[PDB]
C-alpha cells in the first residue's frame, strides 16, 4: 500500500485547445442542413462499428460477417471461438433463463 | 448503373435504352409470365369445371 | 441493339400528384362549425385566463388516456402555457360534481403537463371546446 | 439608417415575438444599430435544462468508440495444459497457469475490443434542444445579434478590446451562414484565436453554445435558423428519408 | 483605431427623469402628446428603437436584450429605468456596510 | 410568455458545469459488492442457480413440458398465405377530408390515403391493400371517388347515398408496394411493371357488381347500385348530371398502377422527364 512519496508536476491542460473547442461541432448536421449527410457520417472509426451498436456476441459475430476474410489467421481462430463461448454462454447460462 | 440514372441520369452518362430489357430478358419474362400467370377468361373457365363439379 | 425511346414533359404532371406532404395541410376553412367529424376551430381570440392549450401538431385538443401496470387509469393533458395551477384549480374545480370529491392530480410545472387520475378524456375534450383552446 | 427585421414566419396568435438589439461589427461603440424580432417559438420556447442535459450527452457520447481490448484466458500466449496433477500434491488444483486468478493470466471480465456507443436520440427532441439552448442564450442575456461581421481589420487584439469594451465574458461563438461567405478578415483574426470561434450555422450546436459563454449570431443566419427549426412542430413523420423528393420539400 | 474606457453600469436615476422622456416622446414619435403621454404603446418598431436609443446615450444606459420584449408602454420603460442596479459584488458592499470592529476580512485574491 | 424564463436572468449561467437530467431518469445500477449485495450476490445458495446452468424455458423438471402435452391444430396454419387487408373506418376517412389531408376533388386510391398518413401498409407482411368498414356510417358527408381493394355493404351504402363512387380494386404483392411507397419505386430507376391479375379464388369477387369490382361488367353497376338504395331506403343522386362527374368517372386499366401512366414507362425526377418505349415487342410486352 506504499504510496507516491513526491508530487507529480501538476498537469496543467487546456480545454481551449483546438480539439476541446471544435468539440460536437457538426453534430447537427442532418438537421441544420437539410438532411443529406446523418450525424453517422461523422463517425470516424473501426470499419464495422460505424452508426450502431450491440452487445459483444453481437460485435463479434459483425466484425466476422464483415471483415473476417481480410483477417489474420490467429485473430480469426480466436474470433471464432470467442463466438462459440458466447453463443454457450448468453443462450445457456444466467439467473433469468 | 439503373439506380445511378434514376439519381441524375442526364449528367450520369447512363444508355438510356439500357433501363429496359434484352430480348432475352424479354421472351424469358414473357415465358415465366404466360406460365404461371393465366388469362382473365382462362382463370373464369379454370373456375366453372370446379363451380359445376362441386353442385 | 438498345430499343428507342421518347421524351416527353406533359405527363409530368401525373407524376407530381404522388409527391407525399412534407408539412402538415391547414384545415380546410368551412362554413359550419362543427365539422361531420366533429372537429371545432379555436376561437380567434383566445381567452384571458392565464393559462393555454397548444392544439395538437393535428390541431386536436391535447388531451389523452394512459395507464400504468394495466389498472392505473390516468388522464394527461399537454402543451399547457401559463399558470397551470389555475387549470389544475378550474379542472378539478369542473370534476367535483362529477365524482363528489377532488379527483388526484399531479402538475408538471417544467414539463407543461396535467395529470389526473381516471378516465376524463371525453368530457375534457368537451371541456376545452367550451373555453375555445 | 434603422435595420429594423420583421419575422419571416407566423407567430401563434397567443404568443408575442422577442427582440433583440442588432449590434454590428465594425466599430467598438456603435452598440445598437438595430432591432430585430425573434420567434417566440424559437427564442421564448419553455426552458428545459432536462433537454439540455439529454442531449449534451447524446453529443459526448455517439460518437465514441473506445478501443480497449483486454485478453481472455483463450487469448493469453501459452498455458494449454494443466500444470501439475490433480491430486496428491497437496496444493490448490488449477487448469491452465492461464487462469484469470494466476499473475501473468488472463483478464476475466474487463474491456473488450473495439466498442460503440451510438443512438439516435429521436428527431423533434435534438431540434427542440437547439431550441432551448437558444433560448436560454437569449434569457440570460448573453446572446447578442449582429449584423454585417464585416470587420475593421485582422488584427486580433481589436476583436479581444472589442469584447472587452461590450463586457461580453471570457469566451464566444460566432456564427455565420455558409462556409464560403465568411469575410477575410472575420477568418484571419480569429483564426488566431483560442477563445473565440467561427463557424457556420450547419455546425451550430449544444455542446458548443454552453461552452462558450456567448454566443454571436448574424442576421441571416437567425431568419435561416428560425425556419429551419421552427419547420418541426409543423412537420408530418416522415415516410421515407428526407433527403429524397418531396412534393413541398427541398 | 481607438478603444473606448468602460463603462461600470453603476446606476442611479436623475431627478429629471420625467421631463427627459416626454420630451423624447414629443420628439421621437415627433407627436403633440395625448393626453397621457406615458401610456402610449411601442409597438412599432422604428419608434420604439429610436426612443431606446435616444434614452440609451441620454441616460447612458441600455436595455437588457431579454427586457426588450418586455417594453410596450412608455409607463414599462419608466419603472424600468427608474430603479436603479449596483454593479458592485457581495464583497465589495460587505466592505462598504459599515462592518463592527470584531470582523476583519482581506481579499486574497 | 413561460415566466420560468425571467427566474434565468437571477441565476448564474447555464453551462455544462451545472447538469441535472431529470430525477428518476438514471435508476441507478447497483453492484454486488458490500455487505448487503455480496456474498451470493442474489444467486441463491449452492443447487443448480447458483451455478448459472438451470435447464431450458419450456422445461418442467421432466414431466412432460406444458407446451407439449397439448396436441398440435391448424391454427397459425399456412398463416403466411392468408391474405390481410388494412381496415379503414369511415369516421377516419371523413376525419382525414375534414382536416383536409385528402381532398375528394381529385381522385381518391390507396397512395393518396397513404400521403396524407391516413393508412399504413406493410405489403412485405402480405398486406393486400385497405378495407373498408362501416363505423361512421350515419357520420358521412363526403361527396368522394373512392378505390379499395375491399369494402362491406353498409360502407358502399354511405358513400353512395351522398353521391361518390366506389370501385373495389385489386393490387398484387408488388404493384401494392409500388403503390404505396411510389417515389422510392422511381428511384429505383426501373420501368413500371404490368399489374398481376387478381387470383383464381379471388376471380369472383372482383368480378361482381355486387362489390362493384374493377374487373366487373359495367352493365350491372348502374342495376346492382340502385339495388343498394332500395335496401337502405334513400333517394340515389344522378351523378351524370354532376360538375365532378368526370372525375368520378376516372378509372384505371386492369393493367395500369396509377394515374395517368402507362406499363413499359420510365420516370427521370433529375430531368421531370417521362421516357416511353418505341420499341414494338416492348409496348406488344407492357400493353398486353
Ligand atoms: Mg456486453
Ligand atoms: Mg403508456
Ligand atoms: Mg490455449
Ligand atoms: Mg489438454
Ligand atoms: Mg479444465
Ligand atoms: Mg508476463
Ligand atoms: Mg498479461
Ligand atoms: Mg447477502
Ligand atoms: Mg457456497
Ligand atoms: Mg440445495
Ligand atoms: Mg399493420
Amino acid at each position: 500500500f506504499h504510496v507516491r512519496v513526491t508530487l507529480p508536476p501538476r498537469k496543467v491542460v487546456d480545454r481551449w485547445n483546438e480539439k476541446r473547442a471544435m468539440f460536437g461541432v457538426y453534430d447537427n448536421i442532418g438537421i441544420l442542413g437539410n438532411f443529406e449527410k446523418h450525424p453517422k457520417e461523422l463517425i470516424k472509426g473501426p470499419i464495422w462499428l460505424r452508426g450502431w451498436k450491440g452487445n459483444e456476441l453481437q460485435r463479434c459475430i459483425r466484425k466476422k460477417r464483415m471483415v473476417g476474410n481480410r483477417m489474420f489467421i490467429d485473430d480469426l481462430h480466436n474470433l471464432n471461438k470467442r463466438i462459440s463461448y458466447l453463443y454457450k454462454h448468453f443462450n445457456r447460462h444466467g439467473k433469468y433463463r | 448503373a439503373a439506380k445511378q440514372f434514376a439519381r441524375h441520369g442526364a449528367a450520369s452518362g447512363v444508355a438510356a435504352g439500357s433501363l429496359w430489357p434484352s430480348q432475352e430478358q424479354l421472351r424469358e419474362l414473357e415465358a415465366e409470365e404466360r406460365e404461371w400467370y393465366p388469362s382473365l377468361a382462362a382463370m373464369q373457365e379454370s373456375l366453372r369445371v370446379q363451380q359445376l363439379a362441386e353442385e | 441493339e438498345y430499343p428507342s425511346f421518347v421524351e416527353s414533359v406533359d405527363e409530368y404532371h401525373f407524376v407530381e400528384r404522388l409527391l407525399p406532404p412534407a408539412s402538415i395541410p391547414r384545415p380546410p376553412k368551412h362554413e359550419h362549425y362543427p365539422t361531420p367529424s366533429g372537429w371545432q376551430p379555436p376561437r380567434d381570440p383566445a381567452p384571458s385566463l392565464p393559462y393555454f392549450v397548444r392544439r395538437s401538431r393535428m390541431h386536436n385538443i391535447p388531451v389523452y388516456r394512459d395507464i400504468t401496470h394495466g389498472n392505473r387509469q390516468m388522464t394527461v393533458i399537454r402543451k399547457v402555457e401559463g399558470d397551470i395551477w389555475a387549470l389544475q384549480k378550474d379542472v378539478e374545480d369542473f370534476l367535483s360534481p362529477l365524482l363528489g370529491k377532488t379527483p388526484v392530480t399531479q402538475v408538471n410545472e417544467v414539463t407543461g403537463t396535467l395529470r389526473v387520475k381516471g378516465y376524463f378524456d371525453q368530457q375534457l375534450k368537451a371541456w376545452l371546446l367550451e373555453k375555445g383552446f | 439608417p434603422p435595420v429594423l427585421r420583421k419575422c419571416e414566419l407566423p407567430v401563434p396568435a397567443h404568443r408575442r415575438p422577442v427582440q433583440a438589439w442588432i449590434e454590428s461589427l465594425r466599430g467598438y461603440e456603435q452598440e445598437r444599430v438595430g432591432l430585430t424580432e425573434l420567434h417566440p417559438d424559437v427564442f421564448s420556447t419553455a426552458p428545459r435544462l432536462d433537454i439540455l442535459h439529454q442531449v449534451a450527452i447524446w453529443q459526448k457520447n455517439f460518437k465514441r468508440i473506445s478501443y480497449a481490448k483486454t485478453k481472455t484466458r483463450a487469448e493469453v500466449r501459452g498455458g494449454g495444459r494443466k500444470p501439475w496433477v490433480q491430486k496428491g500434491s497437496g496444493r490448490a488444483r488449477h487448469g491452465s497457469i492461464r487462469s484469470p486468478i494466476w499473475r501473468g493470466g488472463g483478464v476475466a471480465h474487463g474491456p473488450r475490443g473495439p466498442t460503440s456507443y451510438y443512438y439516435m436520440l429521436p428527431m423533434k427532441v435534438r431540434v427542440q434542444g437547439l431550441k432551448v439552448a437558444l433560448t436560454v442564450k437569449l434569457a440570460q442575456d448573453d446572446l447578442h445579434i449582429v449584423d454585417s461581421l464585416e470587420l475593421p481589420t485582422a488584427d486580433p487584439q481589436y476583436l479581444i478590446e472589442l469584447a472587452r469594451y461590450r463586457r461580453w465574458g471570457d469566451s464566444v461563438l460566432l456564427v455565420d451562414l455558409e462556409h464560403e461567405d465568411m469575410p477575410q478578415n472575420v477568418v484571419a483574426a480569429t483564426s488566431g484565436l483560442k477563445t473565440f470561434n467561427l463557424v457556420p450555422a450547419v455546425g451550430l450546436n449544444v455542446h458548443s453554445m454552453l461552452k462558450h459563454q456567448t454566443l454571436v449570431l448574424t442576421l441571416p443566419t437567425v431568419a435561416f435558423l428560425e425556419e429551419k427549426l421552427l419547420w418541426h412542430n409543423s412537420r408530418y413523420t416522415p415516410l421515407y428519408p428526407f433527403r429524397l423528393p418531396y412534393c413541398d420539400f427541398p | 483605431l481607438v478603444c473606448p474606457p468602460i463603462q461600470s453600469r453603476t446606476y442611479i436615476p436623475p431627478e429629471d427623469l420625467q421631463s427627459r422622456l416626454e420630451s423624447h416622446v414629443k420628439e421621437v414619435f415627433g407627436s403633440s402628446v395625448p393626453s397621457n403621454w406615458q401610456d402610449i404603446s411601442l409597438e412599432d418598431v422604428h419608434l420604439k428603437f429610436s426612443f431606446l436609443a435616444r434614452l440609451a446615450n441620454d441616460l447612458r444606459h441600455a436595455v437588457p436584450n431579454s427586457r426588450l420584449h418586455q417594453m410596450c408602454r412608455v409607463r414599462d420603460v419608466l419603472d424600468f429605468y427608474n430603479v436603479p442596479v449596483q454593479d458592485r459584488s457581495k464583497f465589495d458592499e460587505l466592505i462598504a456596510s459599515n462592518l463592527p470592529h470584531n470582523l476583519k476580512i482581506t481579499w486574497g485574491y | 410568455g413561460p415566466r420560468a424564463l425571467d427566474l434565468l436572468r437571477a441565476l448564474p449561467r447555464v453551462s455544462l458545469a451545472n447538469l441535472k437530467p431529470n430525477p428518476g431518469s438514471r435508476k441507478p445500477e447497483r453492484r454486488p459488492r458490500g455487505r448487503r449485495r455480496g456474498r451470493k450476490c442474489g444467486r441463491g445458495h449452492k443447487g443448480e442457480r447458483q451455478r448459472g446452468t438451470r435447464p431450458r424455458l419450456g422445461f418442467e423438471g421432466g414431466q412432460t413440458p406444458f407446451y407439449l402435452r397439448i396436441p398440435k391444430y391448424g391454427f397459425n396454419e399456412g398463416h403466411s398465405f392468408r391474405h390481410q387487408y388494412q381496415p379503414l373506418s369511415l369516421n377516419r376517412l371523413q376525419y382525414l377530408i375534414d382536416l383536409g389531408r385528402v381532398d375528394p376533388t381529385q381522385p381518391i386510391d390507396l397512395t393518396q390515403l397513404v400521403n396524407g398518413r391516413g393508412v399504413t401498409i406493410q405489403p412485405s407482411k402480405r398486406d393486400y391493400g385497405v378495407q373498408l368498414v362501416e363505423e361512421g356510417a350515419d357520420t358521412f358527408k363526403a361527396k368522394v371517388n373512392i378505390e379499395v381493394q375491399m369494402a362491406s355493404e353498409l360502407a358502399i351504402a354511405a358513400i353512395e347515398k351522398n353521391g361518390g363512387v366506389v370501385t373495389t380494386a385489386f393490387y398484387d404483392p408488388r404493384s401494392l408496394e409500388i403503390l404505396c411507397k411510389p417515389v422510392p419505386f422511381f428511384l429505383r430507376g426501373q420501368p413500371i411493371p404490368k399489374r398481376m391479375l387478381p387470383p383464381e379464388a379471388l376471380v369472383p369477387y372482383y368480378t361482381d357488381a355486387k362489390n362493384r369490382g374493377y374487373l366487373a361488367d359495367p352493365a350491372r353497376f348502374p342495376e346492382a347500385r340502385l339495388e343498394l338504395a332500395r335496401k337502405y331506403g334513400y333517394v340515389l343522386p344522378d351523378i351524370t348530371k354532376d360538375e365532378l362527374f368526370k372525375m368520378l368517372s376516372t378509372r384505371k386499366d386492369p393493367r395500369q398502377i396509377f394515374f395517368g401512366l402507362a406499363p413499359g414507362w420510365v420516370v427521370n425526377m433529375a430531368d421531370k422527364k417521362i421516357l416511353k418505349p418505341t420499341d414494338e415487342n416492348l409496348l406488344k410486352y407492357y400493353s398486353s
